């Protein structure tokens, strides 16, 4: 009966959660309304459930994305952080497409950014895109990555199959049983 | 308490052997699954001796051992496989032991693993692991430099590489140690700008 | 029966907290509300709790990110200022993406910064990346680099695999046992 | 029984007691609410509690940063302003990952400063780093070194292999039991 | 019983009183709450006491620090005062870092200035710089003055071992004595 | 309060010995174990002598004690193992006493560990040394430089350095070291740029 | 009030020595202890003659007066390692004392020291100080002049060095003066620019 | 009121001497204790006479009487070490005195000296002097320039010097001058600029 975490909102609530199932630690998910989410676990287990909360970099960060840092609210603007905003978007767009492929559970998208080409009087650079990816346990990764590349080359003014790279793999056992209570 | 129910519902996950030394192990075939076993063992109780037993954890346990009592002893890798008599690939070509002496040696084997009942030390040929190393990397049409040296081979693969081969060249990798080991064959993959 | 520190946040409380029980020293963690947390500890043990509080520069700080000094709020706005925002946040997003690979438990990411290349009538200068990796016990780092290395190179307008660094690691043997008691 | 120390906030009255404990002296420390924390000692310690807090120039003083003296609450700012704050915040960014090396207790870096190279006409200057570092004891330093050079070398924009300087050690015998009260 | 000092802060206090009984004179801290503290002597003592009040100039005076005089608070600036505040801070900021090397009990460092080069349509000066130190007693300090000279000269745009002076020895024999009261 | 129960909950972590002195010996594997176990004489309670063993600790002061007493004696590295009877190598080539002499060495040895029931002095080969620490560094594809001189030999690694080879270099280095000591081979590893 | 019970909780830190001259000796291994022990003796109390002894101290005391009565004596230093028998290097070459003469000269260390039973004198060959001095600095690939002179040598190290090599200088550097001290080999680092 | 406990806590820091002129003098071996019980007297009590004792005031005291009553008399330093024989170096070669006038001497000394019981004059060679001082000094590979002449001898050091040498330079010069003092050999440290 330990508290370990509180004022967690749902999604950190839910992740953290996860982890301490995965490492064999059960977890108590408590309500406190517009307190947050609280979480508990049992004595025996506090010790470890601590050193996972360490690890593991717990409670989550909200995740970041280019377009927070340059707002609509601003009172004026600039072709930099027009670019940027607009960059920002695309690469948002591009996540929600390859996520609906076959058998892809995940997937994170960047692209390369010209901040000063134009600026300086110079022409603009070729465009960089990278990804990961999550795919189904048991799929064929090594062919569906043609796929993503091929997509991605003609989703963009000026790319090439050099300068687009694709980093994946394939989930792990799932966690289907419970950890379990202390013995005592 | 029963350490079968004392450990996760799919029981078929791990095996428990009964050592000599009165020690109750447990045989998790991945680290996920080890540490389950180790968190059950601190989480819960069990009034008797007990430790979690790893494949790989015990391959480097042994090779320590090993290593200070018969330095210069040529091997590959330990199957335990069947926790009962695990499997040890030894140098064929480059050891030189008597018979005699390789009975010694299982025995100081038997020593070590506790619930092991005997050792099946068995000779491999070197030609054969090398030969495998090599067939299957350029089946997977990579690039590579082959380096063969007095007790050992390394297969150098650099230049830049494409995502795809990048993927099918550390699979091969790994698969390759997982069987053989990292003893003889020690594989070198450099990603470099050309 | 003493005081060690007050007044802390959430975060400090449980990082200060892993720190004395790997070092095999209980302690308690009170909640007194507004006013934060409290750590306290048995005086058989207090002497050593002090001696580690100071050896790891303990309670922690808050993590610090250039676009923190940069602030949106500002009146006004510089190029300067801008991309500085801007790179901050492409670090931010790199970290997020590398926590996400198969076996990486954290990871920390640095791109150079250009202040004042156009500023001088210089061309900018390439871009170098370094990063710091922990992974899961038992993992072949020695080939995992390489794709960590190739999703850097090709997630930034131009760099290469010489101004690339990366240095990593794996977790230590995982404390899952308390402590205990002193003797009395 | 006599009065050592007061008004003293928590980081230094910790830090205060951890060397009066490593020299043999027993030291109280007193909680007075808004007031801060008192330090006091045995009279029969007094006189050397005294000698030590002047040898180590104690309490201890607010740790130095160059953003400190650059503050974003100016009304106006300048070039030379802007890139001091930068630089002040790169510093310290680099301090938080060179402590989750492993085996690295505590560390220090510093970066060169450009205060009017453009200013003047000219080009900008190499970049130099030192650092200073704080190991596990019995760790292998003559080779961990390297991870740090290399490490910072591709940290930033302009640096090389002899415009590097790391000095560093490893941590003392740590003090683990209480000095013991006076004989009477 | 005589009056000897009054209305001194803590340190002034503390420091006055290691020098007293440094020279085998008792002393006794009075604290007056908000009128400060007094220091009292022994009328046998008295005689000698004020002598060396007056032989080590007593009470302390307050650190001087560039930065005091070119304060934030003023309406304007000028690259001339901001330069010194940098400056300031640079040197504080190295001082922290020696006190934190192994053996080092105290240190102090100086930078050369440069008040008006580009004034003048001149290039900068070389940097030099200077440092006192003080270490535990018994350390080889023959050999521990090339890892001061080693981090400065990396700490800093363009110096060499030639502009880099330590001057540096070892601390004296501990006062771990009272001094005893007078013969009556 | 015996001992054993005042140490950790995984008791296997901890070899605890009864030396002849008439003190109660712990053996730590590694120096968070061995904090651990002093943490808990310093907080918990024993009535008797008692004292933390570390493998790394225990050969420094043996080879300070030797080192005044047997002044140019060339040696490798003491092997702890099975605290009861450690291995001392020495080197085969290098030293010339007698077999009673060596008794008596050992005899030493014996004084300076009040747990050891004897010492195992063998002597080993400079040759075969050397052999490995080089054979395993060009197995590892990393470029060197040997340094034979009277005594030792030195293996000087320099110019700019790949993250890979560099992660590779430590990794061989580190398992010498832990092998065979640095007392004959010395590995030197300089970053520089080229 | 048994000193042993005044002194700190890990006894074995200390050797509690009972001098010949009323004193209770405490015999500390480190400058940390040697304050603890001092801190114990001026705060708490005991009834009796005591006094905290320092190896490095101790060395410096003795070598004060054997220059006085004994000026132009050629030796290394003394190993206390058992307080009971220090050990005294002397230069076997360079001296010419009779058996007799170092009869006299053991008698009056042993005046010095009141705790001492015995001094060891033993003569040690100056070419195997040398040797040593220098073998170990090549063998660490650091660069050096070395400087003979009549009385003594002196290891000149110039220019300038990098992180790693300067951390090797002075490891190996400071060994050596724990061994066999500063009287016949002088080192000399010197950081300068090229 | 026994001077032994009016004196500081740490008694073993003072020598205390009862002079055959009634008066108990206080041996210090440091200005710091000079004062420290220059204190004790004038802030306590203690009614008989008494002074306080300090090796280098009592070396100079002495030789100014001396060089009024034995001018040119051509000696080094005195050395108390045990208060009740001082010793008395006198210089072997410049002095012709004969065995009887030395006996005269001595009493003289002793006149000076209400505590010692007797003064050991001993004669010093003053070419050995001169070689330690040159020995030492070229050894800790500092530049200089010898300057003999009749009388004595001067080592000059001049031109720029590096920090390190510095201090070298320094703590060869003080442990000189405390062994046989200023009066033959003088050192002459000059900082310049090239």
């Amino acid at each position: 009966d330990k508290d370990l975490l509180k004022g967690l909102d749902q999604e950190q609530a839910n992740e953290v959660i996860a982890v301490l199932q995965m490492h064999n630690i059960e977890a108590n998910k408590i309500d406190s309304g517009k307190l947050g989410y609280s979480i508990t676990v049992a004595e025996p287990d506090f010790t470890a459930a601590v050193y996972w909360i360490k690890t593991y970099q717990l409670p989550p960060r909200p995740r970041v994305e280019i377009a927070q840092m340059f707002p609509a609210d601003s009172l004026v603007s600039s072709p930099r952080a027009e670019k940027a905003r607009l960059y920002s978007a695309i690469e948002q767009r591009l996540e929600q497409s390859l996520q609906t492929m076959e058998g892809v559970l995940s997937a994170r998208v960047h692209i390369s950014y010209d901040i000063d080409a134009g600026e300086n009087g110079r022409p603009p650079k070729p465009v960089h895109l990278s990804a990961l990816a999550v795919y189904e346990r048991g799929s064929p990764l090594a062919h569906q990555i043609s796929d993503i590349k091929r997509f991605l080359k003609n989703s963009f003014a000026d790319v090439d199959y050099d300068n687009i790279s694709v980093v994946l793999s394939e989930r792990s056992d799932a966690q289907l049983q419970a950890p379990g209570t202390p013995v005592k | 308490a029963e350490l079968d129910s004392l450990l996760g519902q799919e029981k078929e996950r791990f095996q428990v052997l009964p050592g000599r030394d009165k020690m109750l192990y447990v045989a998790a075939q991945n680290e996920r699954d080890t540490l389950w076993a180790r968190q059950v063992l601190a989480r819960g109780d069990y009034d008797k001796n007990a430790r979690v037993i790893n494949e790989n954890e015990e391959n480097k346990r042994i090779s320590i051992w090993l290593d200070t009592y018969y330095p210069q002893l040529a091997y590959y890798r330990i199957h335990f496989d069947e926790p009962r008599k695990p499997v040890f690939w030894l140098s064929r070509q480059r050891n030189t032991m008597s018979k005699k002496e390789l009975e010694v040696l299982s025995q100081k084997l038997r020593a070590l693993m506790p619930y092991a009942d005997s050792v099946n030390i068995t000779l491999m040929d070197d030609v054969t692991a090398a030969g495998q190393a090599e067939a299957g990397l350029k089946q997977q049409a990579l690039p590579y430099s082959r380096r063969n040296h007095k007790g050992g081979v390394t297969f150098v693969i650099q230049g830049a590489l494409d995502d795809v081969e990048i993927l099918r060249a550390r699979q091969f990798v790994d698969s390759y140690y997982r069987t053989w080991g990292g003893r003889y064959v020690q594989f070198a993959i450099e990603l470099k700008d050309d």
